[PDB]
């Protein structure tokens, strides 16, 4: 039932948000963090690997 | 050339949010699923 509970949380946390064509790079930054560019092993430009 | 170049445009845009929304599509569903 926990694991349930944590399911719902984020079934809306994902349905619940706006339409792409007014989003920004921010805001898949903080609703998907898979789109955070790490500094942490790439700081220069373009960040996401040249060989990519 | 001029008149045929909002094309372009249009697969670099256009494209980019629909991966975006089909992976929202498939994410909602994969969360109905568990």
């Amino acid at each position: 039932k926990t694991r349930i509970q944590e399911y719902e949380k984020e079934l809306e946390k994902m349905r619940n948000i706006i339409p792409f064509d007014q989003m920004t790079i921010e805001d898949l930054n903080e609703v998907f963090p898979e789109t955070k560019l790490d500094k942490k092993k790439y700081p220069y430009w373009p960040h996401r690997p040249i060989e990519t | 050339y001029g008149a045929s170049v909002g094309e372009f445009a249009d697969k670099l845009n256009e494209q980019k949010i629909a991966q975006l929304e089909e992976v929202k599509q498939a994410s909602i569903k994969q969360i109905q699923d568990a």
